[PDB]
């Protein structure tokens, strides 16, 4: 089903895409998986702890 | 000894008002990625642009306040103002006035039309006034600068995070160029997605200009400090301060040189003011008619 | 014994910085080690950086 | 003797007292940074001959 | 005096000469103005454009 | 609007034909930019 949604998305079915290094411009020698992950910021902040 | 072929802007395909495709006609193979990366790196961070840096909303003191008659709180409003796309003629600071009363959305089109200032997206929502007795009056300060300068990088006046860079996204393609001559030539196709504040061609020439300027070759305690403090540090009355400044006395060192006789000869200084000055100077171990001989060093 | 009490409510906004702790819902947690400029970031063919 | 909350504080400049009202309490909307005074307060000295 | 600009032009003496503003109020004005980097008797010369 | 331009230089001669020259001041993102531009020119042009 994720493969299907990626097909309307227009793929790669695996979910890996060619990625270029911002410093060089050279492509990374392998395909790299990229996607939107949901990430949370935890209550531990350097400002409080240092 | 084969002379090189030098790049020239040859095409501009405006896909939209804020999306363009600039291509360089002549390039030697392997030069596509070099200029592609150099230009993408300059464009994505070193471009100069106008951005909202301060905002003065009526009735509001701190940004955490919420206003009577406005749907969104002030924070959301400022957050909206960050996205205000402004093109200014020839200035490094401009004040925009926004007066609006009524019901409905308060967009950038309601901002008072200034001759210099050009508003890229007039339909850009800044507010939403709900009731018909509601009204907002704010002063938006727009400045020219470089890169991302947060408000935390330091009056009842609010500050807004500055996003100066006009460029959102850059992409490039190396693509083999035609032309029977040489055959091994490429053409750099830069797909640019900016905010519409600046035209593609001048952006390219500016990135290249910055690059060229970077490549500019390869070569190879005596005396009391209190005397250089401004008169405002004496914390005098407004009248005395203004009088002293009017008499070309801007620092304590200037004041301690003057005598009572000379000061009383001024058009605006009475006995009360002199008493005050002598009092505040004596309170810090200073006085009038002080000789420091050597005014000033450097 | 108490004459007067004053409570002052101050509010601060904190931006994400090196040393802050971020995590996903799968048990993937980690601390921010580097804030690198957008041009140095790996990007897709169409120019979109991660 | 009684401790008092007052704008009058020994050896403090007006710059430091700028954000304080008559009472000695900082006025709403003011930006404060580490070391800045929020509430002015004086305590009776146990006193010592200098 | 409806705006800050109107207030910053007046001096303590002149304000004390008004029918309704006493010294407590004037002190308050000096405090709130000082709290925002402003004061009484401020010249802006050209009021208004 | 002006940018930080190079000031103060240093050259560490590892040998007679091997040296290390460094530019002291640059803006962020220019290290990789000039580094890769120059490496791409030097390694082929």
């Amino acid at each position: 089903e994720i493969k299907e949604l990626l097909k309307l998305g227009d793929l790669p079915t695996s979910g890996q895409i060619r990625l270029y290094d911002g410093r060089t411009g050279e492509q990374f020698e392998r395909p790299v998986t990229v996607g939107y992950m949901y990430m949370l910021k935890l209550n531990h902040l350097v400002d409080d702890k240092m | 000894v084969t002379e090189f072929l030098k790049p020239r802007l040859v095409d501009i395909e405006q896909v939209s008002s804020t999306h363009a495709k600039v291509t360089l006609e002549p390039l030697e193979r392997g030069f596509g990625h070099t200029l592609g990366n150099a230009l993408r790196r300059i464009l994505l961070s070193s471009m100069p642009g106008c951005a909202v840096t301060e905002v003065e909303i009526d009735g509001v003191l701190h940004e955490y306040s919420t206003k009577e008659g406005v749907q969104e709180d002030i924070l959301e409003i400022l957050l909206n103002l960050k996205g205000l796309a402004v093109r200014v003629q020839g200035k490094d600071e401009v004040i925009l006035t926004l007066n609006k009363s009524g019901i409905g959305p308060v967009t950038a089109a309601d901002i008072t039309h200034d001759g210099d200032v050009e508003i890229v997206k007039p339909q850009h929502v800044i507010c939403h006034l709900t009731d018909e007795n509601a009204s907002i009056s704010m002063r938006i300060k727009v400045q020219r600068g470089r890169g991302y300068v947060p408000a935390s990088t330091r009056i009842g006046r609010l500050l807004v995070d500055a996003c100066y860079s006009p460029v959102e996204r850059i992409a490039y393609n190396v693509e083999a160029a035609r032309v029977e001559q040489r055959t091994d030539l490429d053409k750099l196709v830069i797909e640019m997605e900016t905010n519409g504040t600046i035209d593609p061609e001048e952006a390219i020439r500016r990135a290249a200009t910055i690059l060229a300027e970077q490549l500019e070759a390869f070569v190879d305690p005596e005396f009391d400090p209190i005397l250089l403090r401004p008169v405002d540090d004496l914390e005098l009355t407004v009248r005395s301060a203004n009088c002293l400044k009017a008499e070309a006395i801007h620092y304590i060192g200037d004041l301690v040189q003057r005598t009572e006789v000379e000061l009383l000869k001024t058009p605006n200084l009475g006995k009360k003011s002199l008493t005050e000055i002598k009092d505040v100077l004596a309170s810090r171990g200073l006085s009038l008619g002080m000789r420091l001989e050597n005014w000033p060093p450097a | 014994g108490v004459l007067k009490i004053v409570k002052v409510y101050l509010a601060v906004k904190r931006r994400i910085q090196p040393g802050d702790k971020m995590a996903g819902r799968h048990g993937n947690k980690g601390v921010i080690s580097k804030i690198n400029p957008i041009e140095d970031m790996p990007y897709d063919e169409n120019g979109t950086p991660v | 003797g009684p401790e008092e909350i007052t704008a009058d504080i020994p050896n403090v400049g007006e710059a430091a007292l700028s954000k304080l009202d008559e009472s000695g309490i900082v006025y709403i909307g003011a930006e404060v940074t580490g070391g800045d005074i929020l509430v002015g307060k004086v305590t009776p000295k146990g006193e010592t001959q200098l």
